[PDB]
C-alpha cells in the first residue's frame, strides 16, 4: 500500500530492536 | 522484503528481529 | 533490544511496539 | 483501516494532551 | 475504541482528552 | 514507576514487558 | 498537556496536533 | 488519501531539510 | 521566539497557540 | 499544496525544499 | 538540511529521509 | 562509525549520505 509511511515506522522498529546489532534497510 | 512482508500484516519483535545485523 | 535511556514519546513508542495487540499502561507521574 | 500505523501516532498524541495523567492504551 | 474513532476521522484534543487518565 | 525504570535508570525488554496489560 | 521542554522534531509535532487545520509557523532562527 | 498520518511525517520532513530556515505549514 | 519559549523555557498549550496560524 | 503532492506520489529533499523559507 | 546533533531513531529517520530508494546502513557499535 | 560523526559531533548532508548503500 504506502510503503514510505510504512517505511519510517518500520525503520524506528529496527532501531529499538536490533539496537547495538544495527541494521541494513533495503526497500528494493 | 521486510517492505512487503510488514506493511500488510503486522509483524511482532520475533519476526523483525530477522531483519537484524 | 536496544540498551538506552527511554524517555517521553520515545519510551512510549517503545511500548507500544513491544505490547503488541495487549496493549500498555503509561502512568508518568511520581 | 491501518490500525498498527495509526496507532503509533495516537499513543503519541495522548502523551502529548494527557501529560501526567498518563494513559491506558487498549486496541481492543 | 479510540482506534476506531480517531482512524477514521480526525480527533482534536479535546476528542483526545477523552481517553487519558 | 515507568519513568524510573527506564528514563533515568535503564530497562531491558523484560522490564518494558511489566507495563503491557 | 505536558509540562516538557519541546525541542527539535518534538516541538514540530506539538505545533501539528495543536494547530490542527488552521496549520502553523515555525521560525527556529535567533 | 489519509492526510492527518501523511502530515505527521511531512512536518518531520521539512523540519530535516529546512533547518534554521524554517518553514510554514498550511493544509488548506 | 519558539525555541526560546518551548526549548530552552518550558511553555502551556495557550503559548504553542500563538504559534499556529 | 505539499499535501496533495507529497502524500499522493513521494517527493525528495528537493521537491521538499520548495516548502522551506 | 538541519545543523544539529542527530541521535537514536532521530539519527536513522534522517538516514531514511535522505537516502531515499537507496536504502541505508546503520552500525551503531563503536 | 556514525554515532561518532552524527551523534556526538554534526554532520552536514554530505556526510549523511555515506551511509546510504
Ligand atoms: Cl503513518
Ligand atoms: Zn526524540
Ligand atoms: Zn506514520
Amino acid at each position: 500500500v504506502n510503503q514510505y509511511l510504512c517505511g519510517s515506522h518500520l525503520v524506528e522498529a529496527l532501531y529499538l530492536v536490533c539496537g547495538e546489532r544495527g541494521f541494513f534497510y533495503t526497500p528494493k | 522484503g521486510i517492505v512487503e512482508q510488514c506493511c500488510t500484516s503486522i509483524c511482532s519483535l520475533y519476526q523483525l528481529e530477522n531483519y537484524c545485523n
